[PDB]
């Protein structure tokens, strides 16, 4: 079991804290806000770094490129945008969705970029140009969670739907759903870090570790509050390796990945935890809150 | 094709119902039902205009669009004995008090 | 004993329904959430119908938008969308109830006496009373609830 | 059948007893086919039989329905009127 503790609170932010991401180089924490901003946070002691504006609405995400120069927001301005971290330059901006843009993510390469949105739809631009390269609309509702797999051939998106659909990058076309009994809308998709799994989460207070091979579900957390909003969860591996979400009770949980044993319960924030993150080499978690919170904590532990 | 009508005659007003082909002696008949006077004794008239006993509601002027339940619309009535023919009078309704202040 | 909350029943099957204003009114279409709680959707001019996208189970109520007079839809108080059978769509006729005279002279009043003003009027304290006490999708709640 | 609802400046209204009936303060009365208002004058007690009419005609008739109109300057006595009839 880890022993996570608070070591700092970053309270910059004067909306809604969406979305908090480290950089793969471990240096930095990148936050998004309704409030419309993009701040960057030194990854270890939560210093500010800087703020990087230009969205018209509230940001729902970013995401870090590989080598961790730029950055990809979302926006409820229908946009995504490219930024230069080191300059906070706009670099493109990514237009072609019809509705709120939820989510993004770089592709390991970095030269695509994938998004998902109210409008249903999952998209992959061009890092380089700006255009967009394909749209896939399969989904009956909104997307919620999009990401790459290791070597960027495979493309996981989750949707309001109650389907995780699994699309082949290279042709657009979608190589697989999964979906238990239930049709719950699904809030959050990831491909575990060894590429063999996915966890998704669903709006009936779960997640769950899929095969997505074998499309079988392998294991199931719960004993967390989600019901309403779309939580950000994590595999922690740096350490023990651990499961990582947010909860509508205002808590950070953590569960052991193998015995699904919740195994801590970090208390602190005031408002539902929307994003959690884990640091790429050191066991850190960054946690961020909604409007009665509108912070971000960073936690250590030494497991 | 209903009309909803009000016959009156001095003081005293009938509402019932009939068809726009129903003719203004079928009326007399209801009429004659409640008031025990027979048709021949009976005049029935549309503003000042007396009606033909064998021209249909209709064709005197009462549709289902200005005839309502809610809004009747008025025949008038008057009474014949041997010789003697009753002129039309209907006595008007009372009338609604100055409107309040707060209306 | 637990009282059933009056809910949509959350069964992800589409129906289509065209929302059918046969009244007079400007007409807001109320839904119930799966918590039970009253939402407005747009309003529908009289004399207007509109194509709409719901779900097998879920709950509306209608209104007058200005007023918040009740409205019968399909003579009754509730529509719930059922499976669309044949690709036809589900017709919601929405219509005028036959109000009470007395509640019909309420409206009127309330329509063009402020509410401070009421009590200005001549008339007993029951009248007051009975113009005070607006209408109110609560109510059309809890008496559907205590027929079922 | 027919009843005679008199209004209190001697205005003579027949309607069916059907309609009649629809306020139970007149069912009361009746137990002549006449009812003598007291206080209820007649362009009220016109407007009240018109309302009878309405509501026969258009209670569950699976139809539109038209609105009931009340001018506001009758409003007032209409609606005491309909209180002690309680229709
Ligand atoms: C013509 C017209 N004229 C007369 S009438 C009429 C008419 C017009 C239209 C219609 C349409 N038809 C209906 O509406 C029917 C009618 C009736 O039958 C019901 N219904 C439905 O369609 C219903 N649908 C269904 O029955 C089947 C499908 C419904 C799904 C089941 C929902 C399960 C319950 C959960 C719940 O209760 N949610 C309530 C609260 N949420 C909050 C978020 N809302 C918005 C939303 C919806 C979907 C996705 C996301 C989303 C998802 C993910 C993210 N991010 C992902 C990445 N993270 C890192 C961050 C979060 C964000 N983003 C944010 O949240 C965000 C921020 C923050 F993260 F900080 F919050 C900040 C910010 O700046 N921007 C965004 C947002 C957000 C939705 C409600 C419903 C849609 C009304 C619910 C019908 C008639
Ligand atoms: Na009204």
């Amino acid at each position: 079991k880890p022993n996570y503790a608070l070591k700092f609170t970053l309270a910059g932010h004067t909306k809604a804290v969406s979305s908090v991401k480290f950089s793969p180089n471990g240096e930095w924490l990148a936050s998004s806000s309704a409030d419309k901003l993009i701040k960057i946070w030194g990854a270890y002691d939560g210093k500010f770094e800087k703020t990087i504006s230009g969205h018209k609405l509230g940001i729902s995400d970013v995401a870090w490129s590989s080598d961790s120069n730029l950055l990809v927001s979302a926006s409820d301005d229908k946009t995504l945008k490219i930024w230069d971290v080191s300059s906070g330059k706009c670099l493109k901006t990514l237009k072609g969705h019809s509705n709120y843009v939820f989510c993004c993510n770089f592709n390991p390469q970095s030269n695509l970029i994938v998004s998902g949105s109210f409008d249903e739809s999952v998209r992959i631009w061009d890092v380089k140009t700006g255009k967009c390269l394909k749209t896939l609309p399969a989904h009956s509702d909104p997307v919620s969670a999009v990401h790459f797999n290791r070597d960027g051939s495979l493309i996981v998106s989750s949707s309001y739907d109650g389907l995780c659909r699994i699309w082949d990058t290279a042709s657009g076309q979608c190589l697989k759903t999964l979906i238990d009994d239930d049709n719950p809308p699904v809030s959050f998709v990831k491909f575990s870090p060894n590429g063999k799994y996915i966890l998704a989460a669903t709006l009936d207070n779960t997640l769950k570790l899929w095969d997505y091979s074998k499309g079988k579900c392998l294991k199931t957390y719960t004993g967390h509050k989600n019901e309403k909003y779309c939580i950000f969860a994590n595999f922690s591996v740096t350490g023990g390796k651990w499961i990582v979400s947010g909860s509508e009770d205002n808590l950070v949980y953590i569960w052991n990945l193998q015995t699904k044993e919740i195994v801590q319960k970090l208390q602190g924030h005031t408002d539902v935890v929307i994003s959690t993150a884990c640091h790429p080499t050191e066991n850190i978690i960054a946690s961020a809150a909604l409007e009665n919170d509108k912070t971000i904590k960073l936690w250590k532990s030494d497991c | 094709m209903d009309v909803f009508l009000m016959i009156r005659r001095h003081k005293t007003t009938i509402f019932t119902d009939a068809k726009e082909s129903s003719t203004v002696f079928e009326l007399k008949r209801i009429v004659e039902g409640i008031l025990k006077r027979p048709p021949d004794e009976q005049r029935l008239y549309k503003d000042d205009q007396l009606l033909d006993d064998g021209k249909t509601l209709g064709e005197c002027g009462f549709t289902s669009q200005t005839a309502r339940p809610q809004a009747p619309a008025t025949v008038g009535l008057a009474f014949r004995a041997d010789d003697t023919f009753e002129a039309l009078c209907i006595e008007p309704f009372s009338s609604p008090p100055e409107l309040p202040d707060v209306m | 004993r637990p009282r059933p909350v009056l809910r949509s029943v959350n069964s992800r099957e589409p129906s289509q329904v065209i929302f059918c204003n046969r009244s007079p009114r400007v007409v807001l279409p109320v839904w119930l959430n799966f918590d039970g709680e009253p939402q407005p959707y747009p309003t529908l001019p009289p004399g207007t119908g509109r194509r709409i996208h719901s779900y097998r189970g879920h709950l509306w109520l209608f209104r007058d938008a200005g007023t918040h007079d009740g409205l019968l839809v399909n003579q009754t108080e509730l529509f719930v969308p059922s499976l669309n059978v044949d690709g036809q769509p589900i017709f919601a006729n929405i219509t005028l109830p036959v109000y009470t005279l007395k509640e019909r002279c309420l409206q009127v009043v309330r329509s063009l006496v402020k509410p401070e003003n009421y009590r200005r009027l001549d008339i007993v304290r029951s009248l007051y009373e009975d113009l005070e006490d607006h209408p109110n999708v609560q109510k059309d709640l809890e008496r559907l609830t205590q027929e079922r | 059948m027919y009843v005679k609802l008199i209004s209190s400046d001697g205005h003579e209204f027949i309607v069916k007893r059907e309609h009649a009936l629809t306020s139970g303060t007149i069912k009361a009365m009746l137990s002549t086919n006449e009812v003598n208002f007291r206080e209820i004058p007649s362009h009220v007690l016109s407007k009240v039989c018109m309302y009878f009419t309405y509501k026969v005609r258009y209670t569950n008739s699976s139809t539109e329905i038209p609105e009931f109109p009340i001018a506001p300057e009758i409003a007032l006595e209409l609606l005491m009127a309909a209180n002690f009839l309680d229709c």
